[PDB]
């Protein structure tokens, strides 16, 4: 997000209009659905939870 | 006599005392002694029961797992917050014990000191020593040098949330 | 039904728009600025 943020300044700033670049991949060239188009985003948000919580209980039980 | 036509009187005072539209005389009434600013004193000594470790001890299982959410001044969600996000936004600044939160265990959303076990979980000793460090020489002169570089920010009317970010 | 109502204004709690915002090129003001305008709901998902 951050180096979205300050590519996207820059470019606004250059006089072009700004690009976002996603993590996973850009589009498929599909004309079925919406999701099959951007699987590759839409695979890599899927994993937010996983990614940056851990899987052991964050508190203490029994003490 | 006027006993029994006095209970009667109190009886019927009983039926209608919370009835909320009708005005009562004692309403807006002059107290015992002249009204000064008073704050509730602070508990010195606490003696927990066992009954109370053991309802900690429960609650403290029901949300080891809980993930949670808060919303900014323009009411929008922000953000999966497991508790380290939660306290490094803690740190940071960006929220106070004013915010709404929501975890599991609730149907609305909450001041974040109105959740019962939220605030002992975010207040380590680190977390306390960054947030004051982080008040005192970051965001406190940043406050003061906008307050002095924008009239925009009346000087009779100016907020005091800095000061009680390390609480 | 003539009945007082200026002392209040009907509302027990004001009704905010609760939309969350994004940056993008306009393309009216022809420049890149912060909004909460997104596509219907009428047309999401249907075709791009
Ligand atoms: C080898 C690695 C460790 C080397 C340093 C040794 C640490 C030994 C003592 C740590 C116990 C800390 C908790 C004590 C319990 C306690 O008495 O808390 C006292 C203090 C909390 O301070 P309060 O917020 O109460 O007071 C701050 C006041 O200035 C505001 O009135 O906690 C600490 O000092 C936190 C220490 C963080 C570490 C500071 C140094 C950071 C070094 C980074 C490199």
């Amino acid at each position: 997000s951050c180096c979205n943020e300050q590519g996207m300044r820059r470019e606004a700033l250059s006089g072009k209009k700004p690009n976002l670049w996603l993590l996973g991949g850009g589009p498929r060239l599909v004309n079925d659905s919406w999701e099959r188009m951007w699987w590759n985003n839409l695979h890599w948000k899927r994993w937010k939870v996983p990614r940056t919580g851990p899987a052991f209980p964050q508190d203490m039980y029994w003490q | 006599g006027t006993q029994q036509e006095l209970a009667q009187m109190e009886a019927m005072e009983l039926a209608t005392l919370f009835d909320m539209s009708k005005p009562h005389p004692l309403d807006n009434a002059a107290p015992a002694t002249p009204w000064k600013g008073e704050l509730r004193p602070v508990p010195r000594k606490i003696v927990l029961s066992p009954y109370q470790y053991e309802m900690i001890n429960y609650q403290r299982m029901l949300m080891r797992k809980n993930i949670w959410y808060y919303r900014d001044r323009m009411n929008v969600p922000r953000g999966p917050c497991p508790l380290h996000v939660v306290k490094e936004a803690w740190v940071s600044g960006i929220v106070d014990e004013n915010t709404l939160f929501w975890g599991h265990g609730l149907y609305d959303w909450l001041p974040a000191k109105n959740i019962k076990l939220l605030l002992p979980m975010v207040r380590t000793p680190e977390v306390r020593f960054a947030t004051w460090i982080k008040r005192t020489f970051s965001l406190k002169p940043s406050l003061n040098r906008i307050r002095e570089q924008r009239k925009e920010h009346r000087d009779p009317q100016e907020a005091s949330l800095q000061v009680e970010l390390m609480r | 039904v003539y009945l007082p109502e200026g002392e209040k204004s009907f509302d027990i709690t004001s009704m905010t728009t609760t939309l969350p915002f994004y940056a993008g090129w306009d393309e009216s003001l022809k420049k890149f600025v912060v909004t909460n305008r997104l596509l219907s709901r009428r047309d999401a998902g249907l075709s791009v």
